[PDB]
């Protein structure tokens, strides 16, 4: 079990999941704010 | 109001009796007689409040 | 002392000597002692001025809505017309503060240096404790004891929180917070952050 | 330099009109209820409200009907560079500081390469959220000179 | 002790049945505020 | 604490098979069923045990809340209609207010419980009048007359492991029941009692294969 944990902590899979989460966040932001060119908050 | 306000007191009295009953003999009028009892705030708080 | 987490062990940074210790550093910022001192002073000053500000927000609002007085909102007081124009009082503020705060900082860098009013040589100052100045600040001879520093810091932290609340609620609403309280008391369920979005 | 905002210019309106026109002409080749046609109308109103939003935030607008940023420093047009710039600088400082702190920490082991290929995800998790300190912390570092080195170059 | 505690919970809340006759006590709290809950009684 | 090692005391979930060695059978409800060996290491084992207990209790509450109102609708006085459609039922307040209040209070409670798990005994609610010595803990069974006022989890009414076995078994069953109810409503459009009676009338045909 702990072996599969140390394997999961190997940079490829960690990086893939991290990048997937980041891309999901970005595409969701783009969905909720289409075309988002300026900073119309301040 | 009085239903609960008295049932609580009866149950509390039962608890006080059974708490002090090991110190005096197993006997009514040797327990449940609050003149040789008296002062229990330090020993059993949850059944005192 | 009161670790705000009944199971977590307090880090060595916040032993309990300084007032208001609860081991409340889940990010290990002040683990360096001099930076801990820095943030102590910063929390002190922020809390004091936050108490000041939250008073100046709340009390005028209620005294105006009570009909006893008449004074604009803290945000509606800028455009108001006074005996002095904005820039004048602002530059006077700037010079006076660039005196006072730079003296404060010199005291911070050097314990017990800038003590005396350098104008006259008597009347000057009794040696102080950093963050808790001497005579001319505590005229009523209040003893700087515990349960005073703790109360100060707790009230100041809550004051900071309340001030940030004032600011963000004015952002989302632009209305008087006491009016928000009245609407709240009308129906806390129909009046909250949820409906206003 | 004469760039009118397309809240008032015309070529912007012409671009908007031509875009919605070609979209609408494409729309009339299906059932008025087909989900593809529905998404087409959705994108139509979406680009429409985009044109509207652009006509709300002082966007100075070219002589050909196109937005044009104004990064000259005047905070009047700051919702393009200054605030997003400092926001991204905050993010980048976050990342740089957290990475540097992780590495400085994990340096003290037997062969740090084994933890540089396979991250100490526990230490990584208890080091990562420190980003809120990256401006101030590094600050003190430079104050105390514990950020740079003088004549230690190779080895460590 | 469990029944003692649960009944202590009763000997304080029950007073809110006929709480008072002066505007009830609150302008909010639509849970039968000033309509005091002894409305089961005649009519 | 009684152990259930191999042998007749160990009725194996798969007859004629030696159970995994690291499955001793201490935890009530054990039968040596972990072909995936997720319980390989002890920390994972206890973590999964806690997860199992929590899931079982919550599933019991959920299946009770499904079942009882629907039957009290079918025949009882008040008619509680489709529970699966009660999620969108309209109340005094909006669902998001309910959500945030639920999250606040449950976060408070479950966080205290989380700290108790990470640090046993360090977060407990058990008053101490003088001279009466309190009970310890076995996390997952807090004890004291807050969650055991009937004095059932300690001795007299039944040897402990047997009662915990009852609990874990009924909890697994209730988990199956909840997932079954949900999956049925995904497929069919009635409650559990309705499917039940429909199966009673026509057992031979009124089934999943009825269409
Ligand atoms: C630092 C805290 C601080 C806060 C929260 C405010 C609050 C405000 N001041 Mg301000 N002031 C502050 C500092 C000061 N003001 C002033 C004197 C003025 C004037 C004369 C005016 C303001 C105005 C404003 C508003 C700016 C519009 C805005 O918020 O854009 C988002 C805002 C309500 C303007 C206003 O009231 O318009 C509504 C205005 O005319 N302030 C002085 C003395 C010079 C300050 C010194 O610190
Ligand atoms: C002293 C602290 C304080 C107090 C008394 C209030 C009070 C209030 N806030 Mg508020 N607020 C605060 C801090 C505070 N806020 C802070 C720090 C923020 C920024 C995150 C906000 C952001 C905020 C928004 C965006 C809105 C309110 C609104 C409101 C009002 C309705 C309550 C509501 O919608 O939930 C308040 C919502 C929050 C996010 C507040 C979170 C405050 C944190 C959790 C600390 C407070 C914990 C504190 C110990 C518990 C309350 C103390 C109180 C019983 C004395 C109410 C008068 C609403 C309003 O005006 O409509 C009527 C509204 O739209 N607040
Ligand atoms: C500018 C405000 C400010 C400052 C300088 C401090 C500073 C300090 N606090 Mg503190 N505090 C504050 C506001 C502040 N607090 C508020 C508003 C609350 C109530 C929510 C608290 C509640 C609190 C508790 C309960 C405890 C402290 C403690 C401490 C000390 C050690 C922790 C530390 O290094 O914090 C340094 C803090 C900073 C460097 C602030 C950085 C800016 C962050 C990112 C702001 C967060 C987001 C913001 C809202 C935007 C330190 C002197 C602990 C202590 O040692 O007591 C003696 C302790 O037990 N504070
Ligand atoms: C030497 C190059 C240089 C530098 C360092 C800056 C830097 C800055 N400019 Mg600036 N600016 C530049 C060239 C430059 N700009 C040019 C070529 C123009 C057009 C002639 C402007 C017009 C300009 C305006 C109109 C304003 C700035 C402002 C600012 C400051 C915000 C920032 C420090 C703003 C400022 O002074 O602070 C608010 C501001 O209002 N700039
Ligand atoms: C947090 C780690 C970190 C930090 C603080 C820096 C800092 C710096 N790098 Mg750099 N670098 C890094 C990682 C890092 N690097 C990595 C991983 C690579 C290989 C891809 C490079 C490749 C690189 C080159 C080729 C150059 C620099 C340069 C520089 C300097 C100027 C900034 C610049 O041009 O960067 C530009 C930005 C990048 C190159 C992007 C790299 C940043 C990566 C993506 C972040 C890595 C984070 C970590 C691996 C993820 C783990 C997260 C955590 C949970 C552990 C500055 C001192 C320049 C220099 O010499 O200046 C004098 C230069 O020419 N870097
Ligand atoms: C998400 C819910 C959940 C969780 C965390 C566990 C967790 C665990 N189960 Mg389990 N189990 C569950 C639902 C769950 N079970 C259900 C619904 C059933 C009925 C099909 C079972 C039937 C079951 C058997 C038959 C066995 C376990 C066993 C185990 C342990 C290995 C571990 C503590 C094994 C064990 O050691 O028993 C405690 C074992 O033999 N479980
Ligand atoms: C497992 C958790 C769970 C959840 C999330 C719900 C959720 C719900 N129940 Mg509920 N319920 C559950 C378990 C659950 N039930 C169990 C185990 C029982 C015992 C059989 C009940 C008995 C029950 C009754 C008798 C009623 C609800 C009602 C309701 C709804 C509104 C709550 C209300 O106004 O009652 C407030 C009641 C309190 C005691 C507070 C809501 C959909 C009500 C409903 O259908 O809407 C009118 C309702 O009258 N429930
Ligand atoms: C079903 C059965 C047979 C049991 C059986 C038992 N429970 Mg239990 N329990 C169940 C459902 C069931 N529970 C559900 C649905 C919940 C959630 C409300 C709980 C919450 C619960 C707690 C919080 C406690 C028990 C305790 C106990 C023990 C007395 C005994 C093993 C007690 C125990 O063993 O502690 C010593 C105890 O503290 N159970
Ligand atoms: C306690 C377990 C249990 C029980 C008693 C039932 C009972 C029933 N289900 Mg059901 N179901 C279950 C679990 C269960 N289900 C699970 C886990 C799922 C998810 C896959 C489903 C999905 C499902 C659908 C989609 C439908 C039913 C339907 C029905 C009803 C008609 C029988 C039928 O055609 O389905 C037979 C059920 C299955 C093939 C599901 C297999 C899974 C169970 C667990 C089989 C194992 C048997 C069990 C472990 C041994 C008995 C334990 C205990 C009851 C003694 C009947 C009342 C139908 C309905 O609505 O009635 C009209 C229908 O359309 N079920
Ligand atoms: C909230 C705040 C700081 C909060 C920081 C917190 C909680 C940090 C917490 C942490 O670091 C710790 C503890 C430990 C870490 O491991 C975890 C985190 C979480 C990182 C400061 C507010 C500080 C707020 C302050 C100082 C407010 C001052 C207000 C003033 C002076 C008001 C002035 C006015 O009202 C008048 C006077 C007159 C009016 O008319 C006009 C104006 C000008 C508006």
């Amino acid at each position: 079990m702990r072996d599969i944990k140390t394997y999961l902590s190997v940079a490829p899979v960690l990086s893939t999941l991290w990048f997937g989460a980041l891309a999901g966040l970005l595409i969701e932001i783009n969905r909720l704010f289409p075309d988002a060119l300026s900073f119309p908050f301040f | 109001t009085h239903a609960y306000s008295k049932a609580l007191l009866f149950l509390g009295s039962g608890s006080v009796i059974h708490s002090m009953e090991p110190l005096v003999g197993y006997s009514p009028d040797k327990s449940q007689n609050m003149v040789l009892m008296g002062g229990l705030r330090k020993y059993i708080p949850i059944t005192r409040t | 002392k009161g670790s705000w987490l009944p199971g977590l062990q307090s880090p060595a940074y916040l032993d309990g000597s300084l007032a208001g210790d609860n081991g409340f550093d889940p990010l290990a910022l002040a683990e360096d002692p001099e930076d801990l001192r820095w943030f102590v002073q910063a929390e002190l000053v922020n809390g004091r001025w936050a108490m000041l500000g939250v008073a100046g927000m709340l009390i005028p609002e209620v005294l105006t809505k009570a009909g006893l007085l008449n004074a604009p909102e803290w945000y509606d007081a800028g455009k108001e017309t006074y005996f002095a124009s904005s820039s004048t009082l602002f530059v006077i503020e700037f010079i006076l503060f660039h005196y006072v705060e730079i003296r404060r900082w010199q005291d911070i860098k050097n314990p017990g240096s800038v003590n005396q009013d350098p104008i006259f040589k008597s009347y000057s100052l009794p040696p102080h404790e950093c963050g808790y100045p001497g005579s001319v600040f505590n005229p009523l001879n209040f003893a700087p004891t515990l349960e005073n520093k703790e109360k100060e810091l707790a009230n100041g932290r809550l004051a900071m929180l309340a001030f940030l609340g004032f600011l963000v609620q004015h952002n989302v609403t632009g209305k008087g917070p006491f009016e928000n309280l009245q609407q709240h008391l009308a129906d806390p369920w129909h009046n909250t952050i949820i409906q206003t979005i | 330099a004469g760039l009118t905002p397309c809240k008032e210019s015309k070529a912007f309106a012409k671009r908007e009109k031509q875009s919605v026109k070609k979209l609408n002409s494409s729309l009339k080749k299906y059932a008025p209820d087909s989900a593809p046609a529905l998404a087409i109308q959705a994108t139509i109103d979406k680009t429409k409200r985009r044109f509207e939003n652009y006509g709300k935030f002082g966007l100075l607008c070219g002589s050909d009907g196109l937005p044009h940023l104004i990064v000259s420093g005047d905070q009047r047009h700051w919702g393009e560079f200054i605030t997003p710039g400092v926001l991204f600088l905050y993010i980048a400082g976050w990342i740089g500081w957290v990475g540097r702190s992780y590495l400085i920490a994990v340096s003290g082991e037997k062969k740090p390469a084994m933890r540089e290929i396979i991250i100490d995800v526990e230490l990584a998790a208890r080091i990562i959220p420190r980003g809120f300190i990256w401006p101030v912390a590094a600050y003190r570092e430079l104050i105390n000179g514990d950020l740079v080195v003088d004549d230690a170059d190779i080895g460590y | 002790l469990f029944p003692l505690l649960i009944l202590l919970l009763f000997t304080l809340f029950i007073g809110f049945i006929g709480i008072s006759f002066d505007n009830g006590g609150m302008d909010n709290g639509i849970a039968e505020l000033t309509i005091l809950s002894k409305w089961l009684t005649p009519s | 604490t009684v152990c259930e090692p191999l042998g007749p005391d160990r009725p194996v979930w798969f007859p004629g098979t030696a159970p995994p060695p690291w499955l001793d059978g201490s935890l009530p409800g054990d039968f040596g069923f972990d072909p995936l060996g997720f319980g390989s290491e002890p920390e994972s084992l206890r973590w999964f045990a806690q997860a199992e207990l929590m899931h079982g209790r919550w599933a019991m509450l959920a299946v009770a809340g499904i079942l009882i109102p629907e039957i009290l609708q079918k025949w009882g006085f008040m008619e509680e209609f489709s529970w699966y459609t009660a999620g969108e039922r309209e109340y005094f307040a909006d669902p998001w207010t309910l959500f945030v209040t639920q999250m606040a209070l449950m976060g408070w409670v479950e966080g205290r419980r989380w700290m108790d798990y990470l640090n046993p005994g360090s977060v407990d609610i058990e008053p101490r009048f003088p001279n009466r010595k309190n009970p310890t803990p076995d996390v997952g069974y807090p004890g004291g007359l807050w969650f055991d006022w009937g004095n059932w989890g300690r001795g007299s009414p039944e040897p402990v492991m047997v009662l915990r076995t009852k609990e874990i078994k009924n909890g697994r069953l209730a988990m199956l029941a909840f997932v079954g109810f949900w999956f049925q409503v995904v497929y069919t459009g009635q409650g559990p009692l309705d499917n039940l009676f429909a199966h009673l009338a026509d057992p031979g045909h009124c089934n999943i294969f009825s269409a």
